[PDB]
């Protein structure tokens, strides 16, 4: 919230019209279609079915937060339970597969521990949440210089 | 009767003849009233 | 500009959490009671409940409001 | 000795227990002492194993529900005629349907909601629909709100009755248990009664009224003016000006001069290029052989007689040198445990459901539905959503049999316990061909991703570059359109004029179907359906084979069905339910369906709808950009949500600004489902217990002691408020663009 | 680039696989 | 004096792939022994039906867990006897439950008590208390 | 050194980049600044930074640099 | 004025947008017969928005640049209207709801089975309470000033 705020009014402010700012933020609507949705253009064309430009790495960069934080929801919602027995099966499966069965791991595969996963979670989630805006923040900020 | 009373007494019950009977009264407020920002 | 910005309050923000969760462990695995018997900081814990029920007031205060207002603008 | 067996008032109508919350549980009877008891009073209400273990009691009572049930859809459907007949603009719909937009809801002026009230056509002001109800009114050959208030009434009264007997068949004569096991008579009553006297009888409907009125309307004279639909029964020389078969009567049905029906009953395929639908002569000759089928498959079983089946020797004669005693024990089993039953019905309803949803947008069966691109876009998806949520139904159900109803000792069965026996082998082997999916599915889009990142577009999977073709889809395609002239001679023209060749069929300018056609793209994005409903089988079946135990919990099945976990040892067991596999499923599912309604949308607006010009030049919605941007993620996120989302997102002023108040309602909603599924209830009975104290101190604390929802709920409400958050956002955003530029 | 093209699969390939090498012999060690 | 392990007969099952795995030829796996009145179907631990034998029957297992848990089904459903042990890759046995001879349900005389603490819970000190020692505040 | 000949002009280069991945046209639209080949400009502020407090010669930045690598050691 | 605003009656960017507003109501207007359902609605919501400039304007409301009202919260006497007078309208109604609430946990605290009347309201015993509301100011000081209204 407070940094979505700062450069809205900033990049509103550069450009030459805080009014952009003073009517559209007193609703909701107004942050995601005037803020998000308006600086977000030259962004996603960083490459396209046409080509590609200097962008190119904010938009992939962009993709990525998206992947890293919604890959953080795994580890926040599903639990250990679910996975300790999964994995469970796959040591059957491989000491049961041949050539495979040649091959012995060291360490027993065991699902994360509860904590760990709230904190593999947390990491993926965080990760992704700079990236994405990082990404943003940059290309729509270089992409005009305000 | 009377285990009906106690029934129509069941709190989601009391509640939505509650807040019916609260939406009405500020629907006619607002249709009488409209567009009051000011008080 | 903005990422100078965006950078040191995001730093903030992480450097905040680790404050709060460094007084968590100081309760526990250093906090004394009977050295710190009646004084400020075990008054502290003598009153949680006071502290966290009026966070807790003023958050709820605080969403309601503030998002009441948004969705009614919208 | 098949028979009526009822018993004589089972039950006192009383509202004695109406007065007594929880009466039905043994333990939610006494009252409760925390706020947790609210919540079990809802949770337990409908499971009927908990309130008694008496399986003919337990079937009184789901009967009776059923009614309940008939009750609340006749309601339903009651004020869908009615609205139709009192708040539409049906009437002036009929005059003009390339143009007027169906409304039957309306708006009360307050607080400045009129605005949602839209100007629609016909001189009617009001929220335009797409359920598609006009369209079935119209094939129904219905022409004035005066027959949808007389549908409505009936509907109100068949809603009475279903009512009523659902009382009468609990408190007065409740069937008793081997009524409802008789299952040869049952399937016979509902292949030859409910499926074959309804098909035919429907049948008659539309012979009689449908296509007689339909004529009138599609040669152009005024509804109004249209004979009333019993002059065509009074006065048979109507419907032989229309179709000369009528005039000899039903004597060519008795002679076997059936060919002499060919004017009425065809075979023609394609769509009534007047009316953008399938021909009604082709769907009356439809629901006639339909009809027919089933009435005569409901011999099939025996019953008071001799001849027919008993479906116990049917099972007990299927077996294998893989599977030893095979059916064996399965006629016990489905005869005594209504959730066996409820597994397979919601997985072949939910099945069923997803199919009408792809055969109703490639064979639109109403006139003039296959323009009206936002009906038919809702169709396709309210139908795909109500599919995969019964087929995730089917997995908790089928988890709920093996947790409650089996019973090796009793009620063995062979082919049930080979599967127990190897489960390690099927949920391994589903393990890794989801990892194979995934990889070489959403792998090859990460690939495209980076490719066109690194300004490399000469090696994307593309129909530009490296070219995926989907030959078998293609070669499929290619055979249906020459199946008419060969393989189906009797068919005039293909089933549907999505079959790859025909030509293209279009309504007041506006394109109905053309020849679809399947790319690089299209067998990408198949490719993700193949992996999505994979690892949705994976975690659903993982839960069923599962749930009475694991080399981690060897007793699970006593700890019931639904349960959080069974604590942090073993490293930590949380979600080992089955109830927690039908959690995590319905996630999945979601994501599934998702992409495949997003498939949806972009492929019709990109490549089949669109306005045709005076000479053809077709112009579709999105102009035929889903082949070289529906192979980058990047391409999902700009050409198609953030460049659809603009009707949503600008729709603030005007009558479609609920779709947007509706998007950031379920944007919130979404996000709001996010406290639960990442936290924890110790988390929050802590702060409870803060909250508590305050109360205490004021001396406004309540004697229901408030706990934290249990580990489950918060579970169910997570997953509950992921779901409609998500679904609604989708919701808004696909009403608001399909009727912005539909 | 004459030194780009030295340090850059030092760094990104040599070096992390000399690493990984190194660290699993330490940690498979008893 | 516990009991003895010799080569009784096992229950009718067809095989599964729940059964042992490679834990059991290189650290440790249990069995499980009781003796059965009749001929009878009974639910395997490790998913499926079996058939216990009457009179002596011998199961192997994997983990302890599974031996108790059929076990307890054993005296529930079945109300039969049943004892187990742990099975080590060098052939030595050694007997498990019931520990002496009495299950632990029950009190018996010549028990010692193990990790009895003789204070409230709530009487632990506090961590700091017990920091640079390697004890924690429930060991004490 | 061509930044601080004219600060309002010139993007900040913050290193050069040296990808193989890079097809053609990625090497182009990165080759900004007075730069021979592609490069990441600098969103840091450190140019500005150093010309404030009396830096301007790519010398300057290297004893720089040498003086923290000798604290760092 | 204050904060740069001015009054809502003088602002030509509040007069544009009541314009604005008519006149997009008059394009759906004119698509409808005048004695029709439509024209009478449409024109019924046309009279409603002339309604509200005036009644804004009249009522002293300041404006922005932006034309739209903005609210003095301060305690500026001239906009007590804004926040102060349905502010302590707000408090003696929620006041009212949280004592007569309080009233009811009391009166049930010492029954025999006490959860039962907090699933099953005693409507009764509350038709009771309901007008304790009414003075809750002066009995909720009056608890506190004899040791009631607190626990120790
Ligand atoms: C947009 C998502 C969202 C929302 C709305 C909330 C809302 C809230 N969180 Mg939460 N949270 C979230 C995401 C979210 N969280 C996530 C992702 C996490 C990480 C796990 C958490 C973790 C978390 C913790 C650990 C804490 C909170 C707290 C709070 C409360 C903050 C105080 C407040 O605003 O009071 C106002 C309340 C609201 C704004 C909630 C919505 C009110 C609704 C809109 C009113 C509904 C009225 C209407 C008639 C309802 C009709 C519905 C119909 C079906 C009947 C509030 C209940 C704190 C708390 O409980 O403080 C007391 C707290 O301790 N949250
Ligand atoms: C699925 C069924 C369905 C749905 C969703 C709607 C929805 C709607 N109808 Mg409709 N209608 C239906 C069926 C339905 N109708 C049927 C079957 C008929 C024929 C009988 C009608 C006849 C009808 C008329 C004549 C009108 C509507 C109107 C409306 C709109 C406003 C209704 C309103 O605010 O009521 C007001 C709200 C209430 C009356 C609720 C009172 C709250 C009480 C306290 C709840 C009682 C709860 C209690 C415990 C249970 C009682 C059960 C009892 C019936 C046995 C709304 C869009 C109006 C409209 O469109 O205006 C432009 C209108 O005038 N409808
Ligand atoms: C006035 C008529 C009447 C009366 C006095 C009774 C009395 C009784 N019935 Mg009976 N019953 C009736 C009509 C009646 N029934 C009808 C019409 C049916 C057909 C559905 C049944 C079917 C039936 C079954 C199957 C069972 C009973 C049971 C009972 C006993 C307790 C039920 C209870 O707690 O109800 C209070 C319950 C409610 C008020 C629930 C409301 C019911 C409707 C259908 C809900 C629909 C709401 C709808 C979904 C909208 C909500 C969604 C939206 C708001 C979000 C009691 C002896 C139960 C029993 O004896 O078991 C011990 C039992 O199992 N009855
Ligand atoms: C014909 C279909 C059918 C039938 C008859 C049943 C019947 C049953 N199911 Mg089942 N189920 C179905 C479909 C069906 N299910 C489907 C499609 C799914 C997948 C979602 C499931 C998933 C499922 C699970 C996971 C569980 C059951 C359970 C049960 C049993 C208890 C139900 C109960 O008391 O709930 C009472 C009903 C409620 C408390 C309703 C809760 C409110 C819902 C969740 C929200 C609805 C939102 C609404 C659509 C949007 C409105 C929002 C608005 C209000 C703002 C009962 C035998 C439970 C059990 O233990 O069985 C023994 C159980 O744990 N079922
Ligand atoms: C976008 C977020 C995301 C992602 C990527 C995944 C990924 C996965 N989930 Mg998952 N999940 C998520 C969110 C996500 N989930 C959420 C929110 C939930 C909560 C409901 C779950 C709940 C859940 C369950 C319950 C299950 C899964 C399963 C799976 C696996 C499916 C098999 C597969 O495709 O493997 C292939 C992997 C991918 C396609 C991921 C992308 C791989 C990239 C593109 C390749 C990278 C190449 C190389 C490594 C480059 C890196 C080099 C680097 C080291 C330097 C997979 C690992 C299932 C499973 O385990 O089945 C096997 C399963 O049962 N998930
Ligand atoms: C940020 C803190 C703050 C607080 C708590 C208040 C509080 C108040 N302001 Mg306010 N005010 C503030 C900042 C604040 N103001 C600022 C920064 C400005 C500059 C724009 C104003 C300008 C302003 C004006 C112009 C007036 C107020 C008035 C009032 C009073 C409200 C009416 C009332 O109850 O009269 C009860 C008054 C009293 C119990 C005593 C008030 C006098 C003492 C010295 C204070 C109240 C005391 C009004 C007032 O005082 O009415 C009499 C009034 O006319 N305020
Ligand atoms: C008698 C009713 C009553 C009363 C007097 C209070 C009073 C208080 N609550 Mg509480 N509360 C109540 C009901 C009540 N609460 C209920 C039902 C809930 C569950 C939603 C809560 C949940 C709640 C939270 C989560 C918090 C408080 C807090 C507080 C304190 C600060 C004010 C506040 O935040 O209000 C907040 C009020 C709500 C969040 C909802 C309550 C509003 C309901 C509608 C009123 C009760 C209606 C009741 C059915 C009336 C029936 C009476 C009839 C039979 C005659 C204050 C002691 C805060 C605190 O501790 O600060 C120190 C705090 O953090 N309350
Ligand atoms: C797949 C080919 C196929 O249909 O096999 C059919 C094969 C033959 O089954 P039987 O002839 O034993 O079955 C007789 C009856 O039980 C079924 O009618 O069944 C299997 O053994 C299942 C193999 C699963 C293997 C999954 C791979
Ligand atoms: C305006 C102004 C002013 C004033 C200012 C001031 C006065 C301020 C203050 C400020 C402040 C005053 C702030 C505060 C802050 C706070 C914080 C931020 C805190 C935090 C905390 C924590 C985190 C804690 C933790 C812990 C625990 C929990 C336990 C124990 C330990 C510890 C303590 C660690 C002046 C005069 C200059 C002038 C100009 C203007
Ligand atoms: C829409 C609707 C509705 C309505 C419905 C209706 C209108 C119905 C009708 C129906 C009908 C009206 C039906 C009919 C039926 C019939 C039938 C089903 C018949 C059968 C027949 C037969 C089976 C035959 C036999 C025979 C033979 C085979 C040979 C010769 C002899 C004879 C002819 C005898 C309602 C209101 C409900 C609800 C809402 C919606
Ligand atoms: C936020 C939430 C909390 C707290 C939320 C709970 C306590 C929900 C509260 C529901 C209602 C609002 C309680 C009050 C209900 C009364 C009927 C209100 C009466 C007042 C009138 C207005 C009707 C936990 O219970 C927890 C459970 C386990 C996983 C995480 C979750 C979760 O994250
Ligand atoms: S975290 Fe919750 S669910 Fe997971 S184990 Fe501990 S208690 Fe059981």
């Amino acid at each position: 919230w407070v940094t979505f705020y700062w450069h809205w009014k900033h990049i509103t402010l550069w450009q030459g019209n805080v009014s952009q700012f003073n009517e559209s933020s007193t609703y909701l609507m107004g942050w995601l279609r005037d803020y998000l949705w308006l600086n977000s253009s030259q962004l996603i064309n960083g490459y396209n079915p046409f080509g590609m430009n200097s962008l190119s790495v904010w938009a992939w960069m962009f993709l990525f937060g998206h992947l890293v934080w919604a890959t953080g929801f795994m580890f926040l919602i599903s639990w250990r339970g679910y996975w300790q027995e999964l994995i469970e099966t796959l040591a059957w499966a491989h000491e049961r597969t041949p050539l495979a069965n040649l091959i012995r791991w060291r360490d027993k595969p065991v699902a994360l521990s509860i904590v760990q996963a709230r904190l593999v979670g947390l990491v993926h989630f965080s990760v992704g949440y700079i990236f994405t805006y990082a990404a943003f923040l940059i290309a729509s900020t270089s992409g005009k210089f305000g | 009767m009377r285990d009906l009373k106690t029934y129509l007494s069941v709190a989601p019950v009391a509640s939505t003849l509650w807040f019916a009977a609260l939406a009405g009264l500020l629907i006619e407020i607002n249709r009488f009233f409209p567009d009051a920002l000011t008080f | 500009q903005a990422a100078l910005y965006t950078h040191h309050q995001y730093i903030a923000g992480f450097i905040m959490t680790g404050a709060f969760a460094h007084g968590a462990i100081f309760f526990i695995r250093d906090y004394n009671p009977e050295q710190n018997a009646d004084n400020v900081l075990a008054r502290m814990l003598e009153h949680k409940e006071a502290i966290i029920s009026h966070l807790s007031w003023a958050s709820l205060f605080l969403g309601f409001h503030t998002l009441g207002l948004y969705v009614h603008n919208d | 000795e098949v028979k009526i067996l009822v018993d004589r008032d089972p039950i006192k109508t009383s509202f004695e227990q109406w007065a007594k919350p929880g009466h039905f549980s043994r333990t939610i009877a006494k009252g409760p002492d925390t706020t947790t008891w609210i919540w079990n009073l809802h949770a337990d209400a409908h499971d009927f194993d908990s309130h008694t273990s008496d399986l003919e009691e337990i079937s009184r009572k789901v009967f009776s529900a059923h009614f309940g049930q008939l009750s609340i859809i006749f309601l339903w459907l009651s004020g869908m005629y009615f609205h139709g007949a009192r708040f539409s603009n049906y009437e002036a719909w009929l005059n003009d349907p390339t143009h007027i937009r169906p409304s039957a809801q309306v708006v009360w002026p307050i607080v400045g909601q009129e605005i949602l009230n839209g100007d629609v056509g016909g001189g009617f002001r009001g929220i335009q629909i797409t359920s598609g109800f006009f369209q079935i009114w119209r094939a129904s050959g219905i022409t004035s709100e005066l027959q949808l208030y007389c549908t409505a009434i009936g509907a109100l009264v068949f809603a009475a009755l279903m009512l009523f007997a659902g009382w009468f068949h609990y408190h007065k004569a409740a069937p008793k248990l081997v009524w409802f096991q008789d299952v040869e008579s049952m399937l016979n009553h509902h292949l030859a009664g409910l499926l074959g006297l309804g098909s035919l009888s429907w049948a008659g409907h539309q012979i009689h009224v449908s296509l007689p009125i339909n004529q009138f309307l599609n040669a152009g004279v005024d509804p109004k003016e249209i004979p009333l639909p019993h002059e065509f029964i009074l006065n048979r020389d109507l419907l032989a000006q229309l179709y000369p078969s009528f005039a000899e009567g039903a004597t060519p049905f008795f002679t076997l001069n059936w060919s002499k029906y060919a004017d009425f009953l065809t075979f023609r395929g394609g769509l009534d290029p007047l009316t953008g639908g399938l021909w009604l002569t082709d769907i009356a000759h439809h629901h006639l052989a339909i009809a027919i089928l089933f009435l005569i498959a409901g011999h099939m079983y025996r019953t008071n007689w001799g001849i027919g089946h008993g479906i116990k020797d049917i099972l007990e004669a299927h077996k294998g040198p893989f599977t030893g005693q095979g059916h064996k024990g399965l006629y016990e089993i489905l005869t005594t445990s209504w959730h066996a039953q409820l597994s397979i019905n919601l997985a072949m309803l939910g099945s069923l459901t997803i199919i009408v949803a792809h055969h109703m947008y490639a064979m639109p069966p109403y006139p003039y539905l296959a323009t009206d691109y936002g009906t038919q876009l809702s169709l396709f998806t309210h139908h795909m959503w109500i599919g995969g949520f019964l087929i995730v139904g089917a997995a908790a159900h089928a988890a709920i049999f093996m947790v409650r109803d089996y019973d090796p000792t009793t009620r063995y069965n062979d082919l049930l316990d080979r599967v127990l026996r190897h489960r390690d082998a099927i949920i391994s082997h589903l393990n890794w061909v989801c990892i194979f999916l995934g990889f070489h599915s959403f792998g090859l889009y990460i690939h495209n991703d980076t490719m066109s990142a690194l300004g490399r577009p000469q090696d994307m999977f593309s129909d530009t570059a490296i070219q995926l073709q989907p030959v078998f889809a293609q070669w499929i395609q290619n055979t249906h359109a020459l199946a008419p002239g060969t393989t189906a001679p009797g068919a005039t023209t293909s089933t549907s004029l999505t079959w790859g060749g025909g030509d293209l069929v279009s309504v007041g300018g506006k394109v109905a179907l053309l020849p679809i056609p399947l790319g690089t793209a299209d067998f990408l994005v198949h490719h993700i359906h193949a992996f999505t409903i994979h690892v949705t089988v994976l975690i659903l079946l993982k839960g069923v084979l599962f749930a009475r135990s694991s080399r981690l919990i060897p007793d699970k099945a006593n700890l019931g069905f639904r349960f959080p976990c069974d604590g942090p040892g073993r490293g930590g067991t949380c979600q080992v339910s089955a109830w927690d596999h039908v959690f995590l499923g319905l996630f999945w599912m979601y994501n599934a369906i998702s992409v495949v309604i997003f498939h949806f949308s972009w492929k019709m607006q990109s490549d089949v709808w669109g306005s045709i010009n005076d000479q053809g030049v077709v112009t579709h919605i999105t102009g035929g950009n889903f082949a070289q941007s529906s192979i980058t993620i990047n391409g999902w996120l700009r050409d198609f949500l953030w460049a659809q989302a603009s009707q949503v997102i600008q729709s603030y002023g005007s009558s479609l600004s609920a779709y947007g108040l509706f998007f950031l309602g379920a944007h919130f909603v979404w996000a709001f489902s996010l406290m639960f599924l990442f936290s924890g209830r110790g988390y929050w009975q802590e702060l409870i217990e803060s909250i508590v104290w305050a109360h205490n101190k004021l001396k406004v604390a309540p004697a229901t002691q408030p706990r934290a929802l249990s580990i489950v709920q918060g579970r169910a409400v997570g997953v509950t408020h992921y779901l409609l958050g998500g679904i609604a956002t989708t919701w808004a955003f696909f009403l608001a663009r399909i009727i912005a530029v539909g | 680039i004459n030194l780009p093209s030295l340090f850059v699969p030092l760094v990104g390939l040599l070096f992390p696989a000399v690493a990984m090498a190194s660290l699993f012999l330490h940690v498979e060690k008893r | 004096p516990p009991e003895l392990d010799p080569n009784t007969p096992s229950p009718i099952f067809g095989g599964s792939t729940g059964g042992l795995l490679r834990k059991a030829q290189v650290e440790e796996f249990y069995v499980i022994t009781w003796e059965s009145p009749k001929e009878q179907i009974f639910e395997m631990p490790t998913g499926g039906a079996a058939i216990m034998r009457e009179g002596p029957n011998l199961l192997k297992l994997a983990r302890k867990e599974q031996c108790l848990a059929l076990g307890t089904r054993l005296r529930s459903k079945y109300k039969i006897k049943y004892q187990f042990y742990r099975v080590f890759p060098s052939g030595e046995v050694q007997y498990l439950h019931p520990k002496d001879g009495v299950y632990p349900e029950k009190v018996n005389p010549g028990r010692q008590g193990v990790g009895v603490n003789f204070r409230s819970i709530g009487k632990n000190v506090s961590p700091i208390e017990v920091k640079f020692t390697g004890k924690q505040p429930y060991d004490l | 050194e061509a930044w601080v000949q004219d600060p309002l002009h010139v993007r900040p280069i913050a290193h050069a980049i040296w990808d193989p991945h890079f097809g053609q046209p990625a090497v182009e639209a990165f080759t900004r600044g007075g730069a021979l080949g592609p490069v990441n400009i600098a969103y840091s502020g450190v140019y500005q930074w150093w010309y404030t407090i009396g830096l301007r010669t790519n010398e300057d930045l290297y004893t720089g640099a040498i003086f923290l690598l000798f604290l760092s050691f | 004025d204050i904060a740069g605003l001015t009054p809502c009656k003088d602002s030509k960017q509040f007069a544009k947008r009541e314009k604005q507003s008519i006149k997009k109501l008059e394009s759906s207007l004119k698509l409808y017969a005048p004695d029709s359902a439509p024209a009478l609605a449409i024109n019924a919501t046309i009279e409603k928005t002339k309604r509200r400039f005036d009644n804004y304007g009249k009522q002293g409301l300041l404006c922005g640049a932006d034309g739209l009202p903005h609210l003095i919260v301060s305690g500026d006497q001239r906009h007590w209207g804004e926040f102060i007078t349905p502010g302590i309208l707000f408090l003696y109604i929620a006041g009212w709801i949280g004592w007569v609430g309080r009233s009811y946990l009391i009166a049930i605290r010492d029954d025999k089975k006490p959860t039962q009347k907090e699933i099953i309201i005693d409507v009764p015993l509350a038709t009771r309470l309901v007008f304790r509301g009414f003075s809750w100011p002066i009995a909720a000081y009056r608890e506190l000033l004899n040791g009631e209204l607190v626990a120790k």
